[PDB]
């Protein structure tokens, strides 16, 4: 079973979007407005699963093929891919990575979505997969399309992937939003503007990658992720 | 100062989050295997339980597109770390609010009691990570039982919390779900009534 | 008695602190909601206690003396030093300097602080003088230590030394703290950023006067104070 | 435009302030003169009254750290800055919130009318200033009376506030404490009958 | 036995501190007239003590408790770490990293030390390491205070905490002094100015670490030590 | 050009070194293992000797405050790197000047021939490194023997050293003490008869 | 930091000094009052004597055009600083070296002990400061006085002085010039012997 052998450091909840940002409308009544309360690490939040033993199938982390209805799904080719460490640059590896996202013409696969975009027979939107043993991941997808939503009356999501990814404890881990290279929606987006830093704004952006496409084939985009540093714990009860 | 690389900022996991971490619910095929809410083979060592909660925002009203992640000692007080569907129990699990009545689940134990690093017994609880539309970074908070006051009372991480009110914010209420043993934990977003939300 | 016959410039409520200042934790619960409601100066608002006969003790200024119990305090010995000015420059001479801080280890002598770093037997850690004619204090002290606090779950106090300061009235009275000279937790400390002008900040930093020093005794900081202007009364009432 | 050196900005007086300005409440040993809570001498001209008040935050929960500077005229409306423990009666105190029960109080008179800047005769009060961890620059409020309803009715700076209900927030109870003449003012710094604060 | 297999890079004695630095007056009779003489590496100055097998005490790293009296040590709690490498950033592992310091007030416990500042009965100011087998060392103590000496009329030490590394070798061993972030004190300094450039001087500032703090214990600093470069002999005697 | 890594810039050890590196000196009690000035045991094999010397500055008087460290090969001529308090003989050892005499002092034994690089034999030597309040970076030396009068006159480190008369200044004299043979080594760090100092 | 107003920065005197400030040396007509080497009446109270040296370059070579001011107390330990030519004593008095033989002089009383700020006596000494061509900044230095010899030893001046060699520099030597009381105090600005010049 689990040990409580590390810590990691404190979140900089100001490079991190504040929960009360009320351009994006929802996050009005769903913010606290009481502080958070600041506790230790114990054993409780310094442990967290580990997915090594979940069975992945040979698709999972493939959005052409996961979806298979008789053909391809329509839209733009890419692989997306990246390496996740953590704040000291150590590699995380046998790290849980998920995602979904919209089809190439904006429209998900949710029963909530009635965006009049048609949905694609032949795509689904979801994929997982774990880091190697040097921290990187994979997946084959096609390029999101913006999206139109009821926020202002003329709001759209830039092109996106939604992430979530495990890290090796639950005070490691995190959902996030990956967006692309030179977008122009990206500046005007309230969702995106939740970050008060545009720095830290610059650190969801994926750069295409042409050294990793295949060519006549597919692009690639390359989205690097740092979770919290992790160190040993020294100098503790003495 | 030292400045490390900076962490990833968080976002919104959006009400479609069900499309990449609880398919059923999104209305979609499931694939083999699935990070679910079902914490407990039938035969896993404990007390078997049942929690279930609500979710509202600072109107009162449900919201019926949240995302819970759950984190918990065995009966034994050990966390059980490596994923398998084929275990006898999870420390980890995953819930979400049904859109019609806003309710999630869970199947579990009662978890053990384990110290803290200073060595001193934390009272049973659940770590809970709330995620959703509006929300933009995720919420932490832990469940505790109302049947284990002794304990609650004494618990180092409860005692952080300045206000008693507040901390009976976080205390699970005994029920009976179809006769059997149950937990209610509700949580208010924001306003009268706000769980007490950590950082760590 | 007093009399009304000087006016107070008014305050520039966005040059001091505001009330709600969520990064720190308590201001949340203590800050008042409705705007604060603006009356004219009157008689009540433009005087206040004068001090010039009250009784010090003889070491009620010198930190190093006025907790002797067998011994000096451990830690850095210094001399704290300034002017009380009006925003006009003009001298506040005879006026009420209060002042409070933790040891060298940034334990305070409180019941309510349970801190693990040691209590100093020959420290207190309170001082208080008046002005003299031409409006400068002085006070003798040990440099306090930085203090661990539960805001953030690693948030620190750069050293600091609480002041407060009567002035001519109840208008310009201050209650404020003094932090040293390049300390780097300055920047960092949401107490310290509860301010949202950067040169209102620089204006609580003390600075390392040498002039002021004793040799091979003790060092010196220099931390001036400008309270309210204060102007006569004109053309009032006509 | 004509801009004069900036005062030097307000920080939070902390929770330790005690120990600066109210030594005995810190746990601490006291000096020969101290400046405290009793305003007034048994032979001080005027009716002797207790003040007494417990300080609320946003959720309603008592204030145990407060440290509260007050400022009044005598029996005569004459304003005494003259500080001197010799005196029979001085116009400044000061008071803190017991730990524990969360109360402060005062010895003094009740204060006689002043008239404002314009000759216009003010209700008897007393001048707050309200320090405590979490407010960044103290609170200036004032202290009326129950017993003064007809003068509290033509008071400019009541008159200043522009809804009645608001008003009400600064009118003290008046009781009866071991048989002399008391009046309870308590004050809520946010949310519910939050108490009226002035700037000036 | 040792051999001679290496070569270590020239010292640059123009970054160093050159001898004679009249500033610091005990430079002036204690500085050589003559050149130094240049000589060949051979054995005799590439090689050097291993102190892998030196027995370390359980505290002899720790100041809080290696002089326990009955108590903790008056000052303010820090962790002081950092890594070894030499001048091609390859990690130095089990060298021995030697240091003193003064206490909180700025006394050493010397004989020959009588600033009037007290000793404190539970701190000695003395601590040595090995470094681990990635290079990193740790120490836990309390930050030195600035004393004042007898060079000028009116010169202060910057809060410091002296270091001895032996390295690989005779060659590389060293010894310097660390001085603190944002100190005042530093750029007044006439052993920190008897390096003549500015940018050496920087070498020696511990940086504030607060990602290897302990929330509510102790504050870190940072302080790498750079050694000279190591390489094999190559084409020699052919 | 390359230009690598800065080497961390070197700085006085100051007049309290003591208290670091010879604790006995500085007044101060020792912990269970010390590196200090006896590198041989009563048996390790060799000829054991005494070495002793005392320290000048530029004005001819005593430098009190002294630290040394010393390098030497064993008596077969090699280099003992494994340092442990268990061997009968290691090749690293530090002493101090006394603050009273001014004496440093040795416990060793007389080093065998290494040859350079090139393969020239080295007259027998040890390495002295020299710290000292006033030293801005460590002083290096080396002690050679008067009794190997034939050997040093072929050193190859030796006649790197322009002038024969500053050779003499590297040279130890022999004598008796106690009936052990010994050597003293002056150095003089300025003026007349400065002690030879290197760059490696 | 805090930084004041810098000083005006010194410069050398000049060789043409005497111009200015020792007239009659300068070959020049004096005016009716001057500022000069008799700092005593003949009736002040005390021990008269004459004090007379030279001053020394590194060479070894008269400085043939020193200036030089003393500072000394009275018989009494009392510094007489309102300067007037009526005065039985100045403790104040300049004097410059004759340009054929290089030699000061100065008619002046013994003086008596003063404390220093701790309260410490100090033994009798002339402060003096020494200004010429050649000299950027002018040296400051004591006379005391070898019959003091007791007092000099528990001197807090002279035992700032590390070396007790150095000491021995500012001790002038009791002598007879045409059968008087005399002291020679003889200045080495450089090289052997030379003379503690203080800063302050
Ligand atoms: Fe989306
Ligand atoms: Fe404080
Ligand atoms: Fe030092
Ligand atoms: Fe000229």
């Amino acid at each position: 079973p689990a040990q409580d052998n590390s810590r990691f450091v404190i979140r900089d909840r100001n490079w991190h979007p504040k929960a009360l940002t009320p351009d994006y409308k929802t996050s009005i009544a769903r913010s606290p407005r009481q502080a958070l309360v600041s506790i230790p690490q114990s054993i409780s939040e310094t442990t967290g699963p580990n997915f090594s033993h979940l069975g992945f199938g040979a698709h999972d982390h493939d959005l052409l093929l996961n979806f298979n209805n008789g053909g391809l799904p329509i839209g733009e080719r890419i692989i997306v891919a990246g390496r996740v460490v953590d704040q000291y640059g150590k590699p995380v590896p046998n790290t849980l990575v998920e995602m979904w996202q919209a089809n190439a013409g904006g429209r998900y696969r949710h029963k909530n979505d009635r965006y009049l975009a048609p949905l694609d027979p032949n795509f689904g939107g979801v994929g997982r997969c774990l880091t190697d043993s040097d921290g990187y991941y994979s997946f084959r997808t096609i390029k999101p399309g913006p999206y139109p939503w009821r926020n202002g009356p003329n709001d759209w999501r830039p092109a996106h992937i939604h992430f979530g990814i495990s890290g090796p404890s639950i005070a490691t881990k995190l959902i996030t939003q990956l967006y692309f290279e030179g977008d122009p929606l990206i500046p005007m987006c309230p969702i995106v503007k939740s970050i008060a830093n545009p720095e830290a704004v610059q650190q969801l952006i994926a750069k295409l990658d042409m050294n990793n496409a295949n060519p006549m084939d597919c692009l690639a985009y390359r989205f690097d992720i740092v979770l919290r540093g992790q160190r040993k714990t020294h100098f503790e009860n003495c | 100062p030292i400045e490390l690389l900076p962490e990833t900022p968080s976002q919104t996991a959006g009400p479609y989050v069900h499309i990449g971490l609880a398919l059923e619910a999104a209305g979609n095929p499931t694939r083999d295997q699935e990070i679910w809410n079902r914490l407990a083979k039938p035969d896993a060592p404990g007390e078997h339980i049942l929690l279930l909660g609500q979710v509202y925002d600072g109107n009162g009203h449900l919201v019926r597109d949240s995302f819970l992640e759950v984190w918990q000692a065995d009966a034994n007080g050990e966390y059980q770390d490596a994923y398998n569907l084929e275990n006898a129990f999870n420390s980890f699990g995953r819930t979400a609010t049904t859109f019609d009545a806003g309710e999630w689940t869970l199947h579990t134990v009662k978890p053990g009691v384990v110290n803290n690093a200073a060595g001193v017994p934390m009272a049973p609880h659940i770590n809970i990570s709330l995620f959703a539309r509006g929300i933009n970074i995720h919420l932490h908070t832990r469940l505790y039982f109302d049947d284990e006051a002794q304990a609650n009372a004494k618990c180092p991480v409860l005692n952080l919390i300045e206000q008693p009110q507040r901390r009976e914010t976080l205390i699970a209420k005994r029920c009976e779900v179809d006769g059997k043993t149950a937990y209610r934990f509700d949580i208010r977003i924001q306003g009268e009534g706000e769980t007490v939300f950590f950082d760590f």
